[PDB]
């Protein structure tokens, strides 16, 4: 904190957007402006240095401004790769150190829904001689990267063993998952069905397995 | 001492500017500022860099053992060996402090020119607006406020807009 | 390390050495001095 | 209205080094390392003797090789891989320090 | 041009410290500022403090004041940073990043790639490895169950096989385990005559496994 | 960069300047006109051959064979010696870096120094006639012709000849 | 040279300057006097002495004979002890030769540097009541006396009282 | 040629020579450098 900002901003190619930060008299007030790009896993790129100016080989499209305890930064003419999180940062002469807003992130606007690919496997034979019991859903293919996941024993809701990661870019640029069901081989041998319930966009994708 | 700048017409230097080398302290209407200047700061840092990794600098050059600490060489090659080495700690020793006392007189004179190379610059920024006191300031002839002040530091300071009105004075 | 005495190993980055005359290897030069230091500041004038 | 006192430039310099800084172009600059050999004896004007066949020492002692060198002078002398020093098999006891006084002789 | 090389990912136990390290090749930034700002997992960018060494200033940011220990060797042209008193808290990637300037107020214009700081109380531990048996097309696997820390490569057919390959990004179990699965997607009629095997590596634990997958 | 003049002030030298290292551009009514300095440049370029007559010096120094290419000396003399001219070899490369980078440091603000000493002449003779601009320009506060241009380059401009008229343009 | 000063625009040195390095010769109404100033005098003398006592420096360095007047040693080792001597002699007599013409020409501007911070101070001393004629003079705008003289050498001159006088008297 | 080894003769004005380590006759000094290049210009600042 110290500066805030949007958590999140979005717009069309072409479209021009603007990411607003709020500070206070100690840091915006009375100190230049910095701001960063950043690609997920990869190290921040300075985009505005001293309020307005623009290193040489960052294009024109991007443009900063200050006023009051305010900032701002415009990009013009919004293309697909400025896709990032976005950082704006000023010293803080009552802090005495380097200040940073929570940041923001683009969306670029404009890309087709897919529906999510999912594939269920049931616990190997393997495992169950090593008396643990693992249901893998692989979740593929989507876009907008969200989704939710439900775990069915016969008819009813799991409330135990349900680890899911975040959703994670692929290459094709949609989005890939995977939720994990841990249950004892006595678990998975009680019922006669599991499934999983893959919400997308209010719609359901579902698979399941027999043991 | 070489330029008259540092430890000669300026007093002293000022235990209170933790941020550079070199800079401003003003004296006007609002109230009285200190920022240390940038661009001459580094300039010196810089050069003072650039001889360091000059120095620090590995040698790349090898040598073995022509000697035997455990069973003595025979004596008379074993003083011909020790009479070289000896000559050349000679050689070495005085190119050490030859060395370092000449890189530092060439220091501390390019520090006093770059002081000396601050002032000069901003007497020529403010024309005929202002006058040498003589212990490294500037006697402004016309009332200035804080944003006057910023443009004189980073170079922006008109003179033909004050020009008239420090003239009477 | 890359100069070696029978005391041990120098290791630096320092043009000279104090240590051993008769080091072996890739060493700073040895001298007779116990130290020289070079200015990397500017004169210093207190009041 | 004005006049201005200035330097000159060229548009390529050449990089040197300085006690500063690395590689700060000037205007001109000029080499002070030889790189350049000359693959030959150069003995214009110098009494040369070209030892041949005939080893340094040989011309002490005087096998057949050096028959022609029993008595020479020179300003500058030059020994051959291929030169040989003795007929009836043997060795100079010093050789090293016989040829360092021959050489300068 | 300056490139900044940190060192490598660091896996630590709660109360230890770390040393992250930042090279400056292809030339010195002696005479800049260089700032260590880390950043926690799905978190922002917060400022730990920096280092001008040749000027002569460590500055430290006040939430990580006697904790944090910022150095520099000018002679080896690397800074530091090292953090004591470590947790959970504490997991974070780490940049080093140069400021345009010998000080902290510039934009910092030239990054280190990060080094990633874990810790945990697990200890290191190898993967137990299962297969996933299986129209036109087909899906098999292999899970790869907790294992500590990351990263696991997998490799088809001794790298044979590239094509319709998809490793997921791990989970993290609250065991602190993490667990991934690589699913590739084949022709079922080749089901009867290619043989698939899945190869994991797991370097931290130097565990090396080949899994058979059947029908 | 000692002086502050070049790669200071002055923003770059001219590259239609064949003629000298320092010179004189000047803008008035009638055209504009550009001759290079003689006394100057002349000074430089001496003190240049200067330094170059010392190092292009032959040592009159003559040395012999201590050692043998086509026999080898025995091992132990051999060795002494090879470790004897390595460490010569050690002093004279330090010494040839050294000496020649400590003479281009003196080259370069020698140049400095030889501007900064146009300028400041120049800057004498007007007296109170012009001003400091600032980059290496004095702006003349009076009308003036092209022989009183060359009445500044070849030293002879009267001051108080133009003193009042270009006193109250001011 | 390298300030300008000393065989720059001063134009040559005075022979009736017993006194001092540096010093003062002035023209009033009263009439001509001349005193050479101690305080850049002694600045000047001190670096020289400075220089001095590191090179009359006695190397605390002994060496014994390796080598044999009366009966020569054997002649190969002979042959390189003479070699390596007069490789010392080669490197020696490059950094004794190298060394006082380095000190000279930093003596010389030592010099140059010493009276153009006498001229630069005094300059800043006269404010606005005088003028840089250029030959290492300064013009006084204003009538003064030998007392006059004396406030400018050791250094006390105010010149806010003589400003108008001098000021109009420039018009 | 004053100076000479094996290979010929160096024959040069400048003071050093990276040529051949054991030339002998009146030769340039030998060093390590391939090449060191002396200002005989000012600072070179174009457009």
């Amino acid at each position: 904190s110290a500066l805030t900002q949007p958590p999140a901003v979005s717009g069309t190619p072409g479209q021009r957007v603007t990411i607003s930060c709020s500070g206070s008299d100690s840091n915006i007030g009375r100190r230049s402006v910095n701001w960063y790009q950043q690609f997920p896993g990869t190290a921040p790129k300075l985009l505005i240095y001293s309020n307005d100016q623009r290193p040489s080989v960052v294009p024109d499209r991007f443009s900063g401004s200050k006023s009051g305890t305010s900032a701002s930064l415009a990009i013009s003419g919004l293309q697909s790769e400025d896709e990032a999180e976005y950082y704006c940062a000023a010293w803080d002469d009552s802090l005495k150190g380097a200040v940073f807003g929570g940041g923001t992130q683009l969306t670029v606007l404009g890309q087709p829904k897919a529906a999510p690919s999912v594939t269920l496997f049931p616990p190997s034979s393997e495992e169950l001689q090593a008396n643990k019991a693992t249901l893998v859903c692989l979740i593929s293919d989507f876009y907008p990267g969200a989704v939710t996941v439900a775990w069915k024993a016969d008819s009813s809701p799991v409330k135990a063993g349900v680890e899911t990661t975040t959703p994670s870019k692929q290459s094709n640029n949609k989005y890939a998952a995977s939720s994990y069901l841990s249950l004892t081989p006595e678990q998975w041998k009680s019922h006669r069905s599991y499934s999983c319930q893959v919400t997308h966009e209010g719609s359901t994708v579902e698979k399941t397995v027999a043991p | 001492g070489l330029f008259g700048a540092i430890a000669g017409f300026i007093e002293n230097g000022w235990e209170g500017l933790i941020d550079g080398w070199y800079g401003f302290r003003h004296q006007n209407a609002q109230g009285e500022g200190t920022a240390a200047d940038y661009k001459s700061t580094q300039s010196a840092i810089d050069q003072i860099t650039g001889k360091l990794n000059r120095l620090i600098e590995k040698t790349n050059q090898q040598f073995e053992l022509i000697d035997n600490e455990f069973t003595e060489v025979e004596r008379q090659i074993g003083n011909v060996i020790n009479w070289t080495r000896d000559s050349m700690t000679e050689v070495w020793s005085y190119n050490a402090e030859l060395l370092v006392a000449m890189e530092n007189q060439h220091t501390i004179d390019l520090a006093d020119s770059e002081m000396n190379k601050l002032y000069e610059r901003v007497k020529r920024q403010l024309r005929e607006n202002a006058e040498e006191d003589g212990t490294g300031c500037f006697e402004i002839f016309h009332k200035c406020d804080d944003d006057c002040m910023a443009s004189i530091r980073n170079n922006t300071y008109d003179h033909s807009k004050y020009r008239e009105e420090a003239i009477q004075n | 390390g890359d100069c070696y005495h029978s005391g041990g190993t120098i290791i630096s980055n320092l043009p000279f050495q104090n240590i051993n005359s008769r080091a072996v290897g890739k060493c700073p030069r040895y001298v007779k001095q116990e130290s020289l230091l070079l200015a990397t500041g500017m004169k210093n004038v207190p009041e | 209205d004005k006049i201005c006192l200035g330097h000159h430039a060229v548009s390529n310099g050449t990089k040197v080094n300085t006690l500063t800084e690395r590689g700060v172009e000037v205007v001109n600059a000029t080499e002070t390392v030889e790189r350049t050999n000359v693959p030959r004896i150069c003995s214009k004007g110098k009494r040369t003797v070209d030892l041949g066949q005939c080893g340094l020492l040989g011309t002490i002692t005087g096998p057949p090789q050096c028959d022609q060198f029993l008595e020479f002078s020179a300003d500058l002398i030059i020994e051959r891989r291929e030169g040989s020093d003795v007929c009836y098999p043997g060795k100079f006891v010093n050789e090293e320090a016989l040829r360092q006084i021959l050489r300068e002789s | 041009q300056v490139q900044l090389v940190q060192s490598g990912a660091e896996v630590k136990k709660p109360g230890s410290s770390v040393k992250v390290s930042c090279k400056s090749s292809g030339g010195t930034s002696n005479n800049y500022a260089i700032s260590w700002v880390r950043q926690a997992p799905g978190q922002g960018l917060d400022w730990m403090g920096g280092i001008s060494p040749i000027f002569g200033s460590t500055a430290y940011a006040q939430k990580f004041q006697g904790r944090v220990t910022i150095s520099a060797d000018i002679f080896s042209n690397t800074a530091y940073m090292e953090l004591n008193s470590l947790t959970s808290e504490d997991t974070a990637v780490y940049f080093c990043a140069r400021h345009g300037n010998y000080y902290y107020y510039s934009g910092m214009d030239v990054w280190g790639q990060g080094t990633t700081v874990t810790v945990s109380s697990a200890s290191t531990k190898g993967p137990s490895v299962f297969p996933l048996a299986p129209g036109g097309t087909a899906a098999l696997g292999c899970l790869v169950k907790d294992y500590f820390p990351e990263p696991v490569t997998v490799s088809w057919n001794s790298g044979a096989l590239t094509s319709g390959v998809h490793t997921f990004p791990a989970v993290l179990q609250s065991s602190g385990l993490y667990s991934l699965s690589s699913v590739v997607t084949v022709p079922s009629s080749s089901l009867g005559t290619q043989t698939y095997i899945c190869n994991v590596n797991h370097k931290p634990s130097n565990t090396k496994v080949d899994k058979r997958v059947e029908p």
